[PDB]
């Protein structure tokens, strides 16, 4: 085609998207990690996980207000990847990494399973 | 913006 | 912090929000112009337009499932901007910028309203 | 990846 593109749109959409999230507004489940809950936006998780993704298309979980991840997960894990995923920022740590990596292969984000796996093969 |  | 950052992560995430729109997934309101209809996620609308950030942050519009544009509000240059939000990318053409840049200005969409003021001063 |  012929159009034009604005080059921080797409970063200026996920600021907004996160904002929402941080007043908890039209946040539609909660994601429930052991003891912790986790308010967010089911279209944000299907465009930043592979498990979400697969989760809301299905005909019946699509309608769920409140999904349960497995009880091996750790919500710390859980916390840092939900704020990658409205931010584009990972928080990264030699404390955490093992963590994040384990949680991030669960929801099927490909491209924090990879720079971990580089983080831990440099060490 | 920009030309894509 | 000491964060690291995924440059493509809401460019990414954005194409995602489009293939669901494109799949009718998760879309929650019907944007009425005219005789035509257009369905969309409330929370992408909000973090493009000013105007949807308004009605849907308000404690009744927010449930509503329909909205109804401004009967003056052309819908070829809110099918341009809907496609916008969805994608960076403006189809702005010599044919349709001042229907475009009236929608834009009734949206709240500061950035398509300076290119197209920039794009007229020039012919 | 970057450093923001
Ligand atoms: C694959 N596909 C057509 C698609 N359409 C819409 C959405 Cl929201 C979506 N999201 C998704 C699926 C798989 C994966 C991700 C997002 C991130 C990842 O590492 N794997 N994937
Ligand atoms: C202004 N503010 C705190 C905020 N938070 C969340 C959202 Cl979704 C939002 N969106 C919005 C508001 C005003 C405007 C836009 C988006 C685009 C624009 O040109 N004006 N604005
Ligand atoms: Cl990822
Ligand atoms: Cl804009």
């Amino acid at each position: 085609d012929s159009c034009i593109q604005f080059t921080r749109h797409a970063s200026d959409v996920l600021l907004n998207l996160n904002r929402l999230r941080s007043r908890d507004i039209l946040t539609d489940v909660v994601i429930v990690v052991s003891r912790e809950q986790f308010r967010a936006h089911k279209t944000v998780l299907m465009a930043c996980s592979g498990l979400f993704y697969s989760i809301f298309t299905d005909q019946l979980k699509c309608n769920l207000s409140v999904i349960n991840l497995d009880p091996e997960i750790n919500p710390e894990g859980f916390c840092i990847l939900l704020d990658f995923m409205y931010t584009s920022r990972l928080n990264l740590r030699e404390g955490n990494i093992m963590a994040v990596m384990a949680t991030a292969m669960y929801l099927q984000m490909e491209h924090v399973v990879d720079t971990c796996r580089k983080f831990i093969k440099a060490s | 913006w920009v030309i894509p």
